[PDB]
């Protein structure tokens, strides 16, 4: 096999210019390579952008462009957008089969909404209760979650997840509060709360 | 107007073999190629091989030539991918796109299809409080607990409701996952038209469909 190489990673700004480039461990990469650059965004959404090394796919923001710089096969982006932060994976004919590259990883303020919700009675019923605090809207994808009950805080039974981008561009993530039926209603309320960018936003709910 | 949409998660155990499928719509699928990659844990795209539904031609690499058979059904716009002696190898995403020529290929995509080489889910809806229910939009919720292993397919009202839907992250405790959907939908809306959320728990061949009430 031929492997194909990429830069790791590309920290860049708006509207500047980046420039990625694929490099192949066999030589040269010619017009017989039928470079081809492929777009990746979470969740695994694989994405054509250039394919015979430098034709633009349907739909294509003509800021992007492919062509031949050299023995490499590189991607230029004129004029980044947010929304162009991504994984930019080159792959380069052998003849009867892609070789990829491992991806380039190209990167690019909202405050988070809140959303608590109780036990549900059929849990209850089973003597367990999960208290659902489910975080969203919010960049850059950075928080730290806390709990409170009776405006007393807890450490124990609490369960955060990993932010998580979205489609929006935006990051949102979920915590658990463990609870027996018994302390659920033992108590007057619980707070989920969060702290991102320097302030604080918090919801309760109150078992009454 | 083009999708090409794959079939669901997929547990297999070793030795045994999976039956994939990518079902285009918006093209010739006879004048079109069709290619398989895959993604393992996060070893970067393989070349599986490809397929030419209007002429049976279907293409290998030697590494896929044993295991891996390729079949379309040009009566239904699927193609089948099939993998044989299944490997921990194995496990990976296996997405598909299509293509044209070595000018003009791998354009559209799939979402892909993940398989791994059982505990189902406790599925509880979650009816809106103070901190939901917000004037003009109310969120209903579904708390899918303790199944394993990955993945759960949430979807609410049988993929109906496809705006304003957000599946959480899901979350480790003790070899169990439990994840949580949420759905955004005008306060007019509900409780008047139903919501119900779908979970699928393709690991334990359970579907649950739950209705979310007040
Ligand atoms: C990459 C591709 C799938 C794989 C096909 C393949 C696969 C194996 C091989 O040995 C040769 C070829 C080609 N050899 O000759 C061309 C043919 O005779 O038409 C055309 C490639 C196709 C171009 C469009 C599609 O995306």
């Amino acid at each position: 096999q031929a492997v194909v190489t990429q830069e790791s990673a590309l920290t860049t700004s708006p509207g500047e210019t980046v420039t990625l480039t694929c490099r192949s461990s066999s030589g040269a990469i010619t017009t017989s390579h039928y470079a081809n650059w492929i777009q990746e965004k979470p969740d695994h959404l694989f994405t054509g952008l250039i394919s015979g090394t430098n034709n633009r796919a349907p739909g294509v923001p003509a800021r992007f462009s492919g062509s031949l710089i050299g023995d490499k096969a590189a991607l230029t982006i004129t004029g980044a957008q947010t929304e162009d932060e991504a994984i930019y994976i080159c792959a380069l004919w052998f003849s009867n089969q892609f070789i990829f590259g491992s991806g380039t990883k190209v990167t690019v303020k909202s405050s988070p909404s809140v959303t608590l919700f109780p036990p549900s009675s059929e849990e209850l019923e089973t003597n367990k209760a999960t208290l659902v605090c489910t975080i969203t809207d919010f960049y850059p994808g950075v928080v730290t979650v806390d709990w409170k009950v009776d405006g007393t805080p807890v450490t124990q039974g609490m369960e955060t997840t990993q932010p998580s981008k979205q489609s929006n561009n935006k990051y949102m993530a979920s915590s658990y509060l463990t609870l027996t039926a018994r302390a659920w209603e033992r108590h007057s309320s619980y707070s989920c709360q969060v702290t991102h960018e320097g302030h604080t936003v918090e919801k309760s709910l109150s078992a009454a | 107007e083009v999708q090409l949409q794959q079939s669901g998660a997929e547990l297999a155990r070793p030795g045994a073999s999976v039956k994939l499928s990518c079902r285009t719509s918006g093209y010739s699928f006879t004048t079109y190629w069709m290619q398989w990659v895959r993604q393992r844990p996060g070893q970067g795209l393989e070349w599986i091989a490809a397929i030419y539904p209007g002429d049976d031609d279907a293409r290998y690499t030697q590494k896929f030539k044993g295991k891996a058979t390729l079949t379309a059904d040009r009566s239904s716009s699927i193609v089948y991918l099939q993998l044989n002696s299944l490997t921990s190898e194995d496990s990976a995403v296996y997405s598909c796109s299509r293509g044209r020529s070595l000018y003009y290929t791998m354009d559209y995509w799939g979402q892909g299809t993940s398989v791994t080489v059982t505990t189902p889910p406790s599925v509880y809806p979650l009816a809106p409080g103070s901190a939901a229910q917000t004037n003009s939009m109310v969120t209903l919720g579904c708390l899918v607990k303790g199944y394993f292993p990955e993945p759960v397919t949430v979807s609410w009202n049988t993929g109906s409701l496809s705006s304003g839907v957000h599946t959480f992250p899901a979350v480790l405790q003790s070899d169990l996952y439990t994840l949580s959907s949420s759905v955004t939908v005008p306060s007019s809306t509900w409780p008047s038209e139903t919501v119900t959320c779908n979970v699928a728990h393709p690991a334990s061949s359970t579907k649950v469909d739950k209705k979310i009430v007040p």
